[PDB]
RNA sequence: GCAGUCAAGCGUUCAUAGCGACAUUGCUUUUUGAUUCUUCGAUGUCGGCUCUUCCUAUCAUACCGAAGCAGAAUUCGGUAAGCGUUGGAUUGUUCACCCACUAAUAGGGAACGUGAGCUGGGUUUAGACCGUCGUGAGACAGGUUAGUUUUACCCUACUGAUGAAUGUUACCGCAAUAGUAAUUGAACUUAGUACGAGAGGAACAGUUCAUUCGGAUAAUUGGUUUUUGCGGCUGUCUGAUCAGGCAUUGCCGCGAAGCUACCAUCCGCUGGAUUAUGGCUGAACGCCUCUAAGUCAGAAUCCAUGCUAGAACGCGGUGAUUUC
RNA sequence: CUCUUAAGGUAGCCAAAUGCCUCGUCAUCUAAUUAGUGACGCGCAUGAAUGGAUUAACGAGAUUCCCACUGUCCCUAUCUA
RNA sequence: GUGAACAGCCUCUAGUUGAUAGAAUAAUGUAGAUAAGGGAAGUCGGCAAAAUAGAUCCGUAACUUCGGGAUAAGGAUUGGC
RNA sequence: UUCAUCUAGACAGCCGGACGGUGGCCAUGGAAGUCGGAAUCCGCUAAGGAGUGUGUAACAACUCACCGGCCGAAUGAACUA
């Protein structure tokens, strides 16, 4: 589904809302697929599902755990064809865990891979990378 | 009591002692298992490291996402001069293990190969192998008949060979010598093949070709005397440590009144004997053929040496193995390359690469250009030059 | 493959070297070292630096 | 999801050659015909809308899976047509699922068919008046 | 705490798929009791962190047997400790509870492992406040606040590193022995197929990745700056300039090399014998029977292939071996 | 309505550095809180110069949260003396 | 001299050049630092470190014993000629 | 060790029959041997239970006790240590 993708966004990053649902920002408390380590921090990458919480946003989207997939990363990552690349900020959205968004745009572009992963984030992207 | 949390061990324990190495040469511990239908040909073969780059080159991998398209990968370049043989040596099989019969070796030896035989050659009188070369005077009727040993006997015959490296920019001028087995079947053939090729150059060709799976077998780059943290990967105490904290807190329970094997300590890190396989060839270029980091896209003629020569190293002008990644082993250091043990098919192996663009801008530095050229395209005229 | 220009300097970038920067409103910029991203995150005018090929342009160096 | 939850109304226009309208058992004037095609839902869940599209028709399309045979709900579909007086025809669909699975030879396939009418006969033979 | 025997019954019928009363036989020493045998010229007393090993009463993963196993899921059990068994809110805590990921978040020992390994949050000195008790000094498994964690250079153990002797020296080898390693998941396809009325919903083979671990390596990217390499800046000094000194590396920007990062890249092998188990022939016991003789396949098992070290008192081959 | 005291805790305040049960109950704070704060009070065993309550300012006093900040950590690496 | 300044830094008079030294630059230390992405997820606890910092101008809350809080918070500028 | 079958043919093996009154009485929505209480009978009998199980909504349909056909000499059961 995806290669390895440079993780930058550990458990309690918080990172930019990047669709229309009403919330400003995303806190990571998990990540979707992440392995089991002593004292290893869970961390998100491009295209990663998460779980979230929203800090600062509309006040029914706040104080509960939803899904987010990460649109961009802002952590140098490589791709297979030798390019390090990474955006200006962190930015995910949020998403049912099907990976259907609850907003209807984006701001902002969106990864390739994350594009690839999620066709709903892909159809509600405008440019990508 | 319990560790309370479980967590999978710090280090491996089937790379033990890690201390090292014997030799500057790593051992073949293991030649390919003899086939006595196919020809005979060498087994292994004798390079030096010069050092890293990157090409492009499509993918090819059915199924992938990312099929069809190019990828950026490094590769590591070793300088493979050809090999002379000079020797050979029987092995026949005891209750025992195996155990050399014979070695019969080649009339005229050159000095490269004659000074791994001393400490001091400057001083030495160059008496090695002068009686020897003696048992050559009519006939070598005693030559002959050590042949005839081994083909009576000796069911693993190895030829004894050393590099060329005076052709290498190495100032080292001693040649490594050292036992390539031959594999193919009629073991007579095997003499027939080593007495032919007395005082006769191998080259790479005829042991490597493109897209091979191949092993390296090196001594790891040494880094002296080194703490538990770097040298195992164990986890580093707390600011707060009294008495330091690059350290391991408990390195044993009260019983086992002892330390353990298989605790980490400190201790000498690297220049270990590392044999890592399933490394893919992606060229056996040419010293003699100018334009070496040219593909059939580029066509740009440049030799695979970098712009001012590969760092640590010096420039490249015998025939070159380029393996994907890395392998064991620095810049300028002897490595083995030896066949596959087993047939690989998982399309890993068996995939044909066509390069479409290698990289030899400067390893010197943050490198722009690929060749002189180049740079004065770019630069236009300067004052100094050009 | 296709060789890129670097958007500080305008130095050429060949596959695998440099870093690739998306700005929030989702312009790419190319930088061929760390040098040259490093200066355009300090927000130095290429016109100015007086080694990038667009100084040399504005200036009539090389031509 | 896959499935059909309603029943929904479609109308098809049908033109046809004279030599086959010659070969029809009914008063009728043209070369034309016009179909009211409605998509019943399979499930007994859905089994309501199923008696309302027999209401509003007076013909069955009956597609019955050579695979499976005679369901259950072709039972119950075809039982509620009859008891509508709907005159059903009978189509043996999934034969390509039958001749790339079951790799019927030369009369397997025949013997399917011959046991699927018979069944499909029996229940309109039992759910018919007279 | 765990495991058995009998089976009145539960389980629609049906003691034993799964359970199982009244009874009864045991095992274990991570519970806590009982005792006071060792230690009071002193074994450093909780918890956490770190790290190794071991046990299996096995949570997951491997292969299976049974089901009230249609599929999926699940339950009981067998061989099995090889390999994993987490990130956090609160609380010193062990424990507990919740959030969440995960294939799983199984239980434990090793002087209730581990303080000359750390820490000192707690307990458990001396200071201090409150509540209760006491006339009082003071007492509190009552609460709260502050409160010095000393020494290794000795022997052994372990990690590495030399080294006399076997005629000398040099090169190329063998491998006894010891260790050992890989682990797991996801996606596509099979296939919306088997199965099922339907809802649902597999599995073998194949492909691409990923998780944890391991070993290397620096082509690129990032970091690192005493390259004090270049440039800039401040204060001062060398009359000014140029060039520089000092400011404990004066500071700032870039910075090659080396080192280094799942923050970067590459690689991590396949044959046999077996366990459970399923079977073949075939008696015992004219039948039957995987078992008694014999025998087939078969597990993350074991042994090998492979990788590491090379017995410094294991060995082989080979070259030269002091005109004085 | 009783038993009973010298008087039977008044004004106030509280799971408070004082509450065992207790990680009390409700609310808020968090994704999750034996923490914090606001409430309630038959309060083991709160309370009025053995001072009660509230207090601006002050505090190397104890505690909770937020912004910023960062190698405390994910996950360690490098350099200098 | 810079500088608000007996602050820190450099220099003039005066004084000293006195601490056992030489060679390399392993681990682990002591002291000084830096670090991509995240920003307390570490930990009993933000311990330690970082971040802010001078001067000019704008602006400055709750509360208050009206005296303060207050440099609140939050901002903009600074060289040379 | 004890008790049983046994050339008038034991056990096992394979094959045939396993009836009629009668769907015994009563209950049951249905109960016909086989969800239940009770009755545990007769006739034909070499022999068949008012039934050994499967099974049906209830029938049915197989199956078993029971008796025979083939072979011809031993066999079975319950206990003891
Ligand atoms: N191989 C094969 N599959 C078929 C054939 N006909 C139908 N199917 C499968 O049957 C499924 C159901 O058919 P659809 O027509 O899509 O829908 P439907 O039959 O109305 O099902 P419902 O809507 O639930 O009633 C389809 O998804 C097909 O995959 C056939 O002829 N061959
Ligand atoms: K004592
Ligand atoms: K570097
Ligand atoms: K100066
Ligand atoms: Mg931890
Ligand atoms: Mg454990
Ligand atoms: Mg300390
Ligand atoms: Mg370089
Ligand atoms: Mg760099
Ligand atoms: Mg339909
Ligand atoms: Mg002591
Ligand atoms: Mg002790
Ligand atoms: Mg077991
Ligand atoms: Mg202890
Ligand atoms: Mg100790
Ligand atoms: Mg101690
Ligand atoms: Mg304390
Ligand atoms: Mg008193
Ligand atoms: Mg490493
Ligand atoms: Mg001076
Ligand atoms: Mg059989
Ligand atoms: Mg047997
Ligand atoms: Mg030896
Ligand atoms: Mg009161
Ligand atoms: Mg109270
Ligand atoms: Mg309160
Ligand atoms: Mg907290
Ligand atoms: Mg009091
Ligand atoms: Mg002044
Ligand atoms: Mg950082
Ligand atoms: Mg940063
Ligand atoms: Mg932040
Ligand atoms: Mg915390
Ligand atoms: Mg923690
Ligand atoms: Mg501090
Ligand atoms: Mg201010
Ligand atoms: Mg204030
Ligand atoms: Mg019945």
């Amino acid at each position: 589904t995806k290669f390895r993708i440079s993780l930058g966004l550990p458990v309690g990053a918080i990172m930019n809302c990047a669709d229309n649902s009403g919330a400003r920002n995303l806190y990571i408390i998990a990540v979707k697929g992440s392995g089991s380590r002593l004292n290893r921090l869970p961390a998100a990458s491009l295209g990663d599902m998460v779980m979230a919480t929203v800090k600062k946003g509309k006040p029914e989207l706040r104080k509960k755990v939803m899904p987010a997939i990460v649109v961009r990363q802002a952590k140098s990552w490589r791709r297979r064809d030798g390019v390090f690349l990474y955006f200006e900020d962190n930015a995910g959205v949020i998403a049912n865990p099907k990976g259907e968004m609850k907003g209807s745009a984006i701001t902002g572009p969106v990864g390739k891979e994350c594009a690839d992963l999620w066709p709903r984030v892909a159809s509600n992207s405008g440019v990508v990378v | 009591s319990h560790r309370k949390y479980e967590a999978p061990r710090h280090g491996h324990l089937g790379f033990l002692p890690r201390k090292r190495a014997a030799s500057i040469r790593a051992r073949v511990k293991a030649f390919p298992k003899d086939d006595r239908s196919k020809p005979v040909a060498l087994t292994s073969f004798l390079g030096y490291k010069a050092g890293m780059t990157t090409i492009v080159r499509d993918l090819d991998r059915p199924g992938s996402k990312f099929h069809k398209r190019e990828v950026v990968e490094a590769v590591t370049v070793v300088d493979t001069p050809p090999v002379v043989v000079v020797g050979v040596v029987g092995y026949v099989e005891t209750p025992r293990g195996l155990r050399s019969l014979t070695t019969v070796w080649a009339e005229h030896l050159s000095d490269e190969v004659k000074r791994r035989f001393y400490k001091n050659w400057y001083k030495s009188k160059k008496k090695a192998f002068t009686k020897y070369s003696a048992k050559y005077a009519q006939d070598g009727a005693g030559i002959e008949r050590e042949l005839a040993r081994i083909k009576k006997y000796a069911s693993v015959v190895r030829v004894l060979v050393h590099t060329q490296i005076r052709k290498t920019p190495l100032a080292q001028k001693k040649a490594h010598l050292a036992e390539i087995q031959l594999n193919g079947g009629s073991i007579s053939e095997k003499v027939d093949w080593a007495r032919e090729h007395f005082e006769k150059t191998v080259a790479v060709d005829s042991v490597f070709e493109q897209n091979e799976m191949i092993d390296a077998i090196a001594v790891t780059k040494g880094h002296g005397f080194e703490g538990v943290t770097h040298r195992w990967g164990t986890k580093k105490l707390p600011r707060k440590t009294h008495r330091g904290l690059r350290k391991v807190a408990c390195i044993g329970a009260w019983h086992p009144a002892h330390v353990m094997w298989s605790v980490a300590r400190a201790g000498q890190r690297g220049y270990h004997s590392r044999t890592s396989i399933n490394h893919k060839i992606y060229r056996v270029g040419k010293g003699d053929d100018e334009a070496n980091g040219a593909t059939s896209f580029d066509r740009t003629k440049k030799t695979i040496t970098p712009m001012g020569g590969f760092v640590h190293y010096g420039e490249i002008k015998n025939d070159f193995i380029m393996v994907k990644g890395c392998i064991p082993g620095n810049r300028k250091r002897i490595v083995t390359l030896r066949k596959s043990l087993y047939t690989n098919t998982s399309r890993k192996a068996l995939e044909e690469v066509s390069l479409k663009w290698i990289d030899t801008a400067s390893k010197f530095g943050k490198g722009r250009f690929q060749t002189p050229a180049e740079k004065h395209a770019f630069m236009g005229t300067l004052k100094k030059d050009l | 493959m296709k060789v890129e220009i670097d958007s500080f300097s305008g130095a050429k970038i060949y596959p695998g070297r440099g870093t690739l920067f998306v700005r929030g409103d989702s312009k790419i910029f190319r930088f061929q070292n760390s040098k040259s991203a490093s200066l355009f995150k300090q927000r130095k005018n290429p016109r100015r630096i007086a080694w990038t090929v667009l100084f040399r342009k504005h200036h009539k160096k090389g031509i | 999801r896959g499935i059909t939850i309603k029943s929904t109304a479609i109308s098809l226009y049908s033109e046809m050659s004279d030599e086959d309208v010659k070969e029809i058992k009914q008063k009728t004037d043209g070369n034309s015909f016009l179909i009211n095609l409605i998509d019943s839902p399979g499930h007994v869940d859905f089994s309501s809308e199923v008696t309302a599209a027999l209401r509003v028709t007076d013909g069955a399309l009956v597609v019955v899976d050579t695979i499976e045979g005679v369901c259950v709900q072709t039972e119950t579909v075809l039982r509620q047509a009859l008891g509508e007086r709907i005159k059903p025809v009978v189509v043996i669909n999934k034969v390509d699922r039958a001749l790339l699975e079951l790799q019927v030879s030369k009369e397997d396939l025949y013997q399917t068919f011959a046991r699927t009418v018979e069944s499909v006969n029996v229940i309109v033979s039992t759910y018919a008046d007279e």
